[PDB]
């Protein structure tokens, strides 16, 4: 994403815009399985 | 300051509290999903 | 005193347990107690449950109570004032703990043998005979009687033989009787080559001259006549339990005594200078010990004959089972037959010289015996197969040489598969039956311990338990294996039921050890010392027992390859066809659930183990994307067992509701789940055998999303959550609408917005303040505020938004739309964790997860005020401090969780 990131700093394009927005779903994807990973509750949290 | 209070009783047991603090990932996994929504919008400035 | 203080603390040992023997007979008239089980597949699989499971716990506390006998006898062996007294009465407390748990277990198996047959009763009167047997045998433990030794000898040898007749009672008497019937053809023959010994020791006797030592003859001949009769006394009580290891140490403490007293004896013999007896007695006390080593000898080859270790390598039976096939393709050329031949007299031969290289690298020698047998099937086969193909090539008309080779092939493929089966099946029976049945004895034994130790205060209120509250988590991952042995004995083929219990194992070893280190720091804690004294015997058999689990775990892990892909799609077919068998007795409406489920407690495990399976499936995508990878097929078996702790979750709640609407709902939500899950499994092997394709990793990523989806099926079909999920839909869809092409009709004023807004927020809130408020209280509570909040929210939405075309700028408008998108963002994570707080109320981090999550909302709404209402009043700095003001005053209500990481002296400060 920075590789999009430096590309779009200071682009102010439109189609290149959604190049990033294209690219951050399988970053939402990756944020969002070790997410479902930390919604284990045996490795979540253990009751005192 | 008084959950610990809690703990320091003798026949009080403490808790692991699993592996991984959960409290730090919902509010990552929202916060970013709170900037791809800003990241969904066509129109906006490259200081956001 | 008469007897010592030790003795004095024994003798209430002896009141304290000769009180719970007969207790425990007066207890057991309460037979039956029973809860229906019904016509349900899954309570007559339950009845199959509790048959095989509860067999093996009275199997197990039996071999301490005959370790604990014999202990006493090889205690008291010795002289007065000369036996450690204190450690008698640990091994008569062990006795009396299992009995205590005898009669509560055969309880259960009399309600479960009058459902079968009825003919329970002689199981009955056998258990309190063998209880009476206790007694008196209790009563000989007194060491003030003048009682002679062979009255407490004779006392304990019907204990052993009716435990057996017992356990013949129970029929899991697996030893086979000429081999317990040859130990009494060795002890007698012991205690006669002793006699006849101590005859020749009595014959020299009369052959000395010199006072005290013809005294010292006899003394050591009399200790030996009573250390052989002790041995004759000791294997009438281990005769059935020559496969326990827990009481075989004993057979070679007293084997040490008896050998101690061959020594105290040949010593004399020599005395007995220039005798004729002097050259006759050596020779016996040689032949003496001689029957102790080849019992022994035997002794050994008892536990052996059932633990056999053979290395499955394989690597030469894949070119056996290849070349089979090209005889029957190429039937009717003498030129490609004759051929062929050959190199299956090679293939079978490069495995000839692996297995007995195999057995010179193994440490028993049973099913290393057994591959010089299954080599021998192989070297037969292939010697007449080789005559047999000559007479089909040479003559291709003649039927008697068709014949026979038809005959020799399948007497060497199977016989291949029994070579290779049995090598790596009874490495398992050495492997893995005695791993789950030494380690079942010694888990209860210290929840016996623990139970004694917790009934030995006064007052049981609060013991501080670091193994009890580890012994109940422990004890419903006991028979998880033992549900798997009699299933391995049942299917020996299929590795299927032998992989679960590798898995079995591994998820044991992780609380077991834990208990251990546990148990060995509440060893000094317990005033009573006899009591420790098993406490730290059961930690070095519990240590015993762990050593040869991970030497099971990590070879049997090794011992196959990485095929549990295809077998883990297998295991969801057998729950399906049970599901729609429970759809079709969910159809009949007359369900009975088990004793053990409960409404509130299962559809907090239900959401645990739905979120439990979607991890693994996050885990599937990361191994999907690498490809190729062998834990793949772990992963995909983790998922089989967390969608089977699913389903008797799911079948636990169906027959606890009665509604056969939401009936129907939870099995069509569930069978949609395991529809996807199917499709899972499908693809991931099209994605094993792909490596590197990015199509096939998006295609099980949307399948994922909507088996959350159907995960979130299972969660909207529960009866106890009440719109919550309209909730979120009256929330979701009016902010979406509120996102894309949302304009105020009427802008109007700026002060009646402003003061409309203000008030219209301050319920806002305080319905966001009750959600903390209702969570001391029942989770419908929760489902009723959701609505409240939820239709108020909804209500701000439209005054929120017709104060938004009041800005002149459109820019300043967004930002506050982007602003009012944060507010309704973190109330639907707030409502996203409201599913899970009304879902599970009793985990103390989740109430802090929804309040901090409350505070979210309570701080993104008054920066939105800050933005949009006149601060030239300066009313609206009082109004957004009240607001935060009541959110931390109901956080203050409930210290169960803390709110950040800091310590105590960085709280101080």
């Amino acid at each position: 994403l920075v590789k999009t990131i430096k590309a779009l700093d200071g682009a102010f394009t439109e189609e290149n815009r959604a190049q990033c927005r294209a690219a951050t779903a399988p970053l939402l994807e990756a944020v969002d399985n070790l997410s479902a990973f930390a919604s284990n509750p045996e490795f979540s949290s253990i009751p005192a | 300051a008084a959950y610990l209070v809690g703990v320091s009783d003798p026949n009080s047991q403490a808790g692991q509290q699993g592996l991984v603090e959960p409290t730090q990932f919902a509010r990552a996994n929202q916060a970013i999903q709170m900037a791809c929504q800003s990241l969904g919008e066509p129109g906006c400035t490259q200081a956001q | 005193p008469p007897l010592t203080s030790a003795q004095q603390a024994l003798t209430g040992t002896i009141n304290s347990s000769m009180q719970a023997v007969q207790a425990a007979q007066a207890t057991l008239d309460d037979f039956d107690t029973l809860p229906p089980l019904g016509q349900d597949a899954a309570s007559k699989a339950w009845r199959k449950n509790k048959m095989d499971e509860s067999k093996h716990e009275i199997h197990s506390q039996v071999d301490a109570i005959t370790a604990g006998t014999a202990s006493v006898v090889n205690l008291t062996a010795g002289d007065p004032a000369e036996t450690d007294y204190t450690a008698v009465g640990c091994a008569v407390t062990t006795i009396s703990s299992n009995l205590t748990e005898m009669s509560r277990g055969v309880k259960l198996l009399a309600a479960l043998l009058e459902d079968e047959g009825g003919s329970g009763r002689p199981l009955l009167q056998a258990a309190k005979g063998l209880a009476g047997a206790v007694s008196e045998l209790l009563r000989s433990a007194q060491p003030a009687s003048a009682e002679p030794r062979q009255n407490l000898l004779q006392a304990a040898g019907n204990v052993g033989q009716a435990s057996g007749e017992l356990l013949q009672q129970i029929g899991e008497s697996d030893t086979d009787p000429h081999f317990q019937d040859a130990l009494m053809q060795l002890a007698k023959a012991v205690a006669s080559a002793a006699a006849a010994l101590v005859l020749k020791a009595k014959s020299v006797a009369q052959r000395t001259e010199d006072s005290g030592l013809q005294t010292q003859v006899i003394a050591a001949a009399t200790q030996c006549a009573l250390s052989t009769s002790q041995l004759v006394a000791c294997t009438k009580v281990v005769a059935p339990t020559i496969s326990s290891p827990v009481c075989q140490e004993q057979l070679v403490e007293a084997g040490r005594l008896v050998a101690k007293a061959v020594e105290g004896c040949v010593s004399a013999s020599q005395a007995a200078t220039e005798d004729g007896q002097l050259l006759r007695g050596v020779g016996a006390a040689a032949t003496a010990v001689t029957q102790a080593l080849n019992e022994l000898l035997q002794h050994v080859k008892a536990h052996a004959t059932g633990a056999g270790p053979a290395g499955r390598y394989d690597q030469a039976t894949d070119t056996i089972l290849t070349v089979t096939e090209n005889i029957f393709s190429s039937m009717g050329d003498a030129g490609e037959m004759v051929r062929q031949a050959r190199i299956l007299a090679q293939a079978t031969s490069d495995l000839v010289n692996a297995i007995k290289a195999d057995a010179e690298g193994e440490s028993d020698l049973e099913n290393s015996r057994k591959l010089l047998s299954a080599a021998k099937i192989l070297a037969d086969a292939t010697a007449k197969m080789v005559e047999a193909a000559k007479g089909a090539a040479a003559h291709p008309d003649s039927e008697e040489q068709q014949q026979r080779l038809r005959e020799a092939a399948e007497g060497l493929r199977m016989a291949t598969n029994a070579a290779a089966q049995n090598a790596i099946k009874k490495k398992l029976v050495q492997r893995l039956e005695h791993a789950a049945k030494q380690a079942a004895a010694s888990a209860t034994q210290t929840i016996a311990a623990a139970q004694h130790a917790a009934s030995t205060p006064k007052a049981s209120a609060g013991p501080q338990p670091l193994l009890v509250q580890s012994c109940k988590a422990v004890a419903e991952q006991i028979p998880l294996l033992v549900q798997g042995v009699r299933g391995s004995q049942a299917q020996p083929d299929s590795p299927s039921a032998q992989l679960a219990l590798i898995a079995a194992s591994q998820s044991f070893l992780q609380p077991g050890g834990k208990m251990v280190a546990a148990a060995k720091a509440s060893v000094p804690t317990i005033q009573d010392q006899a009591s420790a004294m098993q406490l730290s015997q059961c930690a070095k058999n519990l240590g015993t027992a762990l050593a040869e689990l991970r030497t099971a775990a990590q070879k049997a892990q090794e011992a196959c390859g990485p095929l549990e892909m295809d077998s883990a799609l297998s295991v969801v077919q057998n729950l399906e066809k049970d599901l729609q068998e429970v759809k079709a007795a969910a159809r009949d409406g007359k369900l009975k659930p088990l004793p053990g489920e409960t409404m509130e407690k299962c559809t907090q495990d239900l959401g645990n183990s739905t979120k439990a399976v979607s991890s693994a499936i996050a885990q599937l995508l990361g191994e999907v994307a690498q490809g190729n990878e062998n834990y793949a097929g772990i992963a995909a078996r983790d998922v089989a067992g967390g969608l089977r702790s699913l389903a008797q979750a799911a079948r636990g709640v169906a027959a606890l509701t009665s509604d056969p609407a939401v009936q129907a709902i939870v099995l069509d939500t569930a069978s949609d789940v395991l529809d996807k899950a199917s499709s899972l499994i499908e693809e991931a092997k099209k994605a094993a055998g792909h490596p590197g394709d990015p199509e096939s990793q998006q295609r099980l990523a949307q399948v994922a999303k909507a088996v959350t989806q159907a995960l979130n099926r299972c969660v909207s079909c529960l009866p106890g959550q009440r719109d919550v999920d309209n909730a979120l839909r009256a929330v979701g869809d009016a902010s979406k609408r509120l996102l894309s092409d949302s304009l105020p009709p009427s802008t109007g004023t700026f002060q009646e917005a402003q003061s409309r807004l203000n008030e219209a927020a301050a319920g806002l809130n305080q319905a966001a303040t009750e959600l903390v408020q209702a969570s001391r209280g029942t989770p419908q509570d929760l489902a009723r505020a959701s609505g409240r909040f939820g239709q108020d929210f909804s209500t701000f939405l439209e005054a929120g938004v017709e104060m938004a075309g009041q800005a002149p700028s459109q820019e300043d408008r967004a930002q506050v739309v982007s602003n009012l998108k944060g507010i309704s963002m973190s109330s639907s994570k707030l409502l996203l964790a409201a599913k899970a707080l009304s879902t599970d109320p009793a985990a103390p981090n989740l109430k802090s997860q929804l309040a901090a999550a409350a505070r979210a909302v309570t701080d993104s709404i008054n920066q939105l005020i800050t933005m949009c209402t006149q601060q030239a009043p300066g009313q609206k700095e009082c109004d957004n401090a009240l607001r935060e003001l009541e959110t931390v005053r109901e956080l203050l209500e409930n210290p169960v969780q803390p709110i950040n990481d800091m310590s105590y002296f960085g709280c101080l400060d």
